[PDB]
């Protein structure tokens, strides 16, 4: 129905490297039931995160969850199909890089997918079953709620 | 420059034979890598054999119908290991000429810059094997040249 | 030369305030007391009549031209 | 003058058996004055 | 010795109007205002109200050079509202909304004033 | 020379495209006929740029060799580096 | 020689960065000073809880037509190529240019300014002559305001 | 989709001096009127000075300028008299200006302090402001000076002369919630007039459903307008520019229709 990734992550880390940039952090992530790690980077002044929160990660092409497109272009009034808006944090941007584990004998055995948010990177190591959905220079969406 | 393209005097007295000693003009010139130069002899021949003695590699890298002409047509294999001897000899010319190995040298129009636009325009698939035979390739840059 | 009218940043009225600068200097009170007496809470006024220097008094010692 | 260079400019680069270029530091003379004519002459310097 | 007079910063001689009507090709409905001989002062607002208005995408202004006194105004709207309308709604609130503040410090002076 | 034995770069470069574009221009500024229809403009550069675009400049070039033999090129057969 | 200096290179530098974020009043304004805009808002790179415009879209929206482009920037550390991260670059660091579209990096001197390879230069030798103009044009307007 | 609902308050009405609040407002609103506070604010002025005789070590166009930059009281009349270039009138007329003769002669030892309060007007509702007063020219025994000056009517763009503020002040979300400016030391700035927090806090926390409002104002009149009356006729230029743009506007509609 339109959704590329399905999974609940967990944070362990806010900042490694440091507080490199005042507004935006790079969380460290990974989850419990299919074990995929993952790194992000989310603005902080309009969204407030700690250490040990539970969230649940949604990827998907379109957010009218009817498999039709959406092209690509700002529409404030043409929120009718009912759009993905009971997550409280929406991203949109695009792939950059699709590389993986290959030694030109077997086929990804390990896929680690690039994502770039005008800006804000992720990344995603993982199986491959779990990631084929990605293709490169294609436009998909990140979706963010709290757990309790 | 006169119009035989050889660089002359006021008097017609040859300086060069052709601009720059290639005929090309300054203005599009650009940085450009060879990575030929500097990788060793065992490097060379594992990034520029084509090998097929394995065959599992080049039935992922193209499709069905162009591996079972590769792996037949033994025409075809004279002719990428020619191609292989010709840039072996090709890169002993590169050695003999430059020395010190400067791989900076200036070049026309930047190979891998059209390379990743003709990638990123027609929005092929790296993941997925290509439908490109290699004498494709052979012959092109042949009537190309 | 002769003190402005207004202040240049902002133009409060700076002229009708030069005499008085002077007989409050003259009743042995300081620059900063006699600024605050005038009311030029702003610096840009402070500074107007701080650092003028008037010349007109050199400028009538002379002989008039006419009569 | 006697100094081993650090820049790769006057510095020895050779081929070897496997094709890799090496950097080997050998030593170099540096003088005031020239006789080179003299000099490639003499025993034992490079006339390259 | 290049020096313009002041008065053709506001002054109209005879020759332009006060308000052109483009109308733009790249987009639909869009518009394309060419407020004449005025500055910052009413661009700021009228993108300020034309933004509180929820049903117009695109309505911002820039000055082409700050010698030439003059503004252009860029309006797009939904395909069932036109620009020039959505305009003239955002001027005719933004008259009550002088009014009303005119009357207010009117009677705030006046309560002041004992 | 004949249409046979006839060597030269056969791209236009921007020497004679200049030359060739100012001279026809000029040639309109002192009422020549205009090669292409034109659609509501009146400077002579536009004209003789949007006619050089559709390749019907009625001039041709004489190049002069460095050995002292000319050589005669038409514009129709050059192309457009642009 | 050509190049962007003085004050819309250090503007383009804050400008470029992660932590800059534009509200709809100011992207909203920083769409008029274009001259090749075709006309569309971009879609945000925030949308919920408020639509925030990250300012590498609003200079992809510079960029004009496919220009691709690797270049690093000034204080790109020099251990984070051979390790981990290379292409997520904690310090942004590593700027791509794919598709006409701004994807990581902070522009700085060697980017946009006079250096071989620069964005400007492979804006020259692919678009053209006039689409650069613009390009230098569009920067110099949306930048400084 | 409409206009919002402002609120306005006073906390000091001095004959020189007005802070007002204003709540529930745009930003772009507030800083336009606060710009019409000093550019198109109508005053009377002196624009056009005749030099009939003038002896004094102060030259012609220093006098002029001086002249030009006295502030006149239009408290009332302001709007009866209208503008030059759209009189009727030719050159000019008592209806249209408002003119002014200053005569004055040294013949004592003691230098000559010719002051604002020598220019006589002939309407009294037109006066310079004595009702300390201004300097012009120190004149020394023999010195003359006689002009006449006319008095137009005008706005802050065409000259500062014209500008009826002494200083405008403007002042939105006095502790910083909003993070408009970003403080690298948050503790080494003072706080504002107008803050809200106690010695320990530095910054108000953030606000990300926030909005520009609660404006405070501290106009200061230079003394030829009453600085309440300033802010009214600011908002009435204001009203007519917006209507006349009005006007224009239905007019090139209709037209194109
Ligand atoms: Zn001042
Ligand atoms: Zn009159």
């Amino acid at each position: 129905a339109g959704i590329l990734f399905e999974d609940i992550f967990d944070v362990k880390d806010i900042d490694p490297e440091g507080k490199k940039f005042d507004r935006v952090s790079r969380l460290h992530c990974e989850s419990e039931s299919f074990k995929m790690d993952l790194i992000l980077d989310v603005n902080i002044q309009i969204y407030p995160v700690d250490l040990g929160d539970k969230f649940r990660l949604v990827i998907a092409s379109t957010l009218y969850e009817d498999g039709t497109l959406d092209d690509g272009e700002y529409n404030p009034t043409d929120d009718r199909p009912s759009r993905a808006d009971q997550f409280e944090y929406v991203m949109y941007g695009k792939v950059y890089r699709i590389e993986g584990d290959e030694t030109s004998t077997e086929a990804a055995t390990r896929l680690s997918a690039y994502v770039s948010y005008g800006g804000l990177l992720m990344r995603l190591q993982g199986d491959a079953n779990n990631l084929h959905g990605f293709e490169v220079d294609s436009r998909v969406y990140l979706l963010m709620k709290k757990l309790a | 420059v006169k119009y035989d393209a050889t660089v002359r005097n006021s008097i017609n007295q040859v300086v060069q034979l052709r601009y720059g000693e290639d005929g090309l003009a300054g203005e599009s010139v650009e940085f450009q890598n060879l990575a030929t130069l500097k990788p060793s002899n065992k490097a060379f021949e594992k990034k520029f054999r084509f090998d097929y003695t394995n065959e599992r590699a080049l039935r992922r890298t193209l499709q069905e119908d162009l591996v079972k002409d590769v792996l037949s047509n033994a025409h075809i294999q004279n002719e990428l290991e020619r191609e292989f001897e010709r840039m072996r000899e090709d890169r002993e010319v590169l050695r003999v000429i430059f020395p010190t190995g400067d791989s900076k040298v200036v070049l026309p129009c930047n190979l891998l810059r059209m390379i990743w636009n003709a990638q990123k325009i027609f929005h092929i698939n790296p993941r997925l094997p290509s439908d490109l035979h290699p004498i494709k390739v052979v012959e092109g840059v042949k009537e190309l040249s | 030369m002769i003190i402005p009218v207004r202040c240049f940043t902002c133009g409060k009225i700076v002229g009708n305030k030069w005499e008085a600068y002077l007989g409050l200097l003259q009743a042995e009170y300081t620059e900063g007391d006699a600024l605050d007496a005038l009311g030029l809470k702003r610096y840009c006024c402070r500074r107007m009549l701080l650092a003028h220097v008037d010349l007109i008094e050199k400028l009538l010692n002379y002989a008039p031209l006419e009569k | 003058y006697m100094h081993l260079p650090q820049t790769d400019n006057k510095k020895k680069i050779i081929i070897t058996e496997d094709g890799e270029f090496k950097a080997l530091q050998e030593w170099i003379l540096e003088t005031d004055g020239v006789s080179l004519m003299r000099v490639l002459s003499e025993k034992d310097v490079d006339p390259v | 010795m290049n020096a313009p007079p002041a008065f053709e910063s506001f002054l109209l001689f005879e020759g332009e109007k006060k308000i052109t009507i483009n109308k733009d090709t790249k987009v639909p409905n869009a518009c394309l205002f060419t407020i004449n001989k005025e500055d910052h002062t009413l661009g700021n607002i009228i993108k300020s109200q034309l933004l509180k208005d929820p049903q117009v995408l695109f309505a911002g202004y820039k000055v082409p050079h700050p010698l030439e006194h003059k503004i252009i105004i860029r309006v797009q709207t939904t395909p069932d509202y036109s620009p020039q309308e959505a305009f003239t709604n955002a001027i005719t609130d933004l008259i009550s909304e002088l009014s009303l503040l005119e009357e207010r410090f009117r009677v705030a002076i006046k309560d002041k004033q004992e | 020379q004949a249409n046979q034995k006839r060597i030269t770069t056969p791209y236009m470069t921007k020497y004679e495209r200049a030359r060739v574009l100012g001279t026809r221009a000029l040639q309109i500024a002192m009422c020549a006929p205009v090669m292409v229809e034109l659609e509501g403009e009146t400077d002579p550069l536009l004209i003789a740029m949007k006619e050089l675009k559709a390749r019907k400049i009625p001039i041709i070039i004489r190049r002069y060799l460095p050995d002292g033999s000319y050589e005669d090129w038409g514009v129709d057969e050059l192309i457009i580096s642009d | 020689v050509m190049g962007i200096v003085q004050d819309t290179l250090t503007a383009v530098r804050k400008f470029t960065k992660r932590d800059v974020f534009l509200e709809r009043g100011e992207v909203m304004n920083l769409l008029m000073f274009l001259s090749t805009w075709d006309g569309k808002v971009p879609q945000p790179a925030i949308l919920k809880p408020r639509p925030l415009w990250t300012g590498k879209q609003i200079f992809s929206l510079i960029i004009p037509g496919h220009i691709n482009c690797i270049r690093t920037h000034s204080t790109h550390p020099d251990d984070e190529d051979s390790g981990p991260y290379k292409h997520i670059s904690p310090g942004d660091t590593k700027v791509v240019v794919e598709n006409g579209e701004l994807i990581m990096g902070i522009l700085c001197k060697k980017s946009l300014g006079t250096s071989a390879g620069s964005l400007v230069h492979i804006s020259y030798l692919e678009m053209g002559h006039d689409i650069t103009r613009l390009f230098y044009s569009n920067i110099q307007t949306v930048i400084n305001n | 989709p409409y206009a919002n609902q402002p609120t306005v308050r006073i906390t000091e009405l001095t004959d020189e001096n007005v802070k007002f609040i204003i709540e529930n407002t745009d930003l772009a609103v507030a800083n336009s009127i606060r710009r019409v506070f000093i550019a198109e604010v109508p005053i009377i002025a002196i624009d056009w000075v005749q030099i009939d005789a003038n002896s004094s070590v102060l030259h012609d166009e220093f006098i002029a300028h001086r002249l030009g930059l006295i502030p006149l009281t239009s408290d009332d009349i302001v709007d009866k008299l209208q503008y030059s270039r759209d009189c009727t009138c030719e050159e000019f007329c008592p209806e249209c200006s408002v003119e002014f003769t200053l005569d004055v002669r040294c013949n004592e030892d003691q230098t000559r302090h010719v002051t604002s309060r020598d220019l006589i007007s002939n309407s009294p509702r037109v006066i310079p402001v004595t009702s300390d007063d201004i300097l012009i020219v120190k004149l020394r025994k023999g010195q003359e000076l006689r002009l006449r000056a006319y008095a137009k009517k005008g706005f802050g763009k065409e000259h500062a002369k014209w500008n009826p503020t002494a200083g405008v002040a403007f002042e939105y979300d006095p502790d910083n919630a909003l993070r408009h400016t970003v403080y690298p030391k948050p503790e080494e700035w003072p706080k504002s007039e107008y803050s809200e927090l106690d010695e320990d806090e530095s910054q108000a926390p953030y606000d990300p459903n926030g909005k520009p409002e609660r404006f405070y104002y501290n106009v200061e009149s230079c003394g030829s307008l009453r600085p309440e009356t300033i802010v009214l006729s600011a908002l009435s230029g204001l009203k007519k520019k917006l209507s006349d743009l009005q006007t224009q506007l239905s007019h090139e509609i209709q037209s194109d229709v």
